[PDB]
């Protein structure tokens, strides 16, 4: 039970990234923009 | 017909594209907008980041 | 269980937003006004 908190925090920055995209997303339309882009 | 249409569905992308644009700020200033949560310090740096 | 709060907090955050938008679309007919625009 000493490395199970590499692993926990190993969980935690994954959950980091992905609230980091979700709002990235959020702020930059790069969705919206290719789709623009596409039709 | 071809020219017909190609003008007329011309004028009808042409609409589509600032309705688009805008659809694009909205979504991206309702974004940085909601830094409000954290630090206003956070809205420069996700208004930056938008904008 | 020094970083849990960390992650815990992350996905504090993650809800928050989806709040977030979830009330600004309520509030911000998007949907509406794009859906009249297309038909």
């Amino acid at each position: 039970k000493t490395v199970e908190v590499v692993k926990n925090a190993i969980e935690t920055a994954d959950g980091a990234l992905d609230l980091y995209n979700k709002y990235l997303d959020q702020v930059i339309p790069w969705q919206t923009f290719d789709e623009t882009i596409k039709e | 017909a071809l020219d017909s249409q190609l003008t007329n569905d011309f004028s009808e992308k042409s609409s589509y594209f600032q309705s688009q644009v805008d659809k694009i700020r909205k979504e991206a200033y309702a974004g940085a907008a909601a830094g409000v949560v954290a630090g206003p310090f956070g809205l420069i740096i996700s208004y930056s980041i938008a904008a």
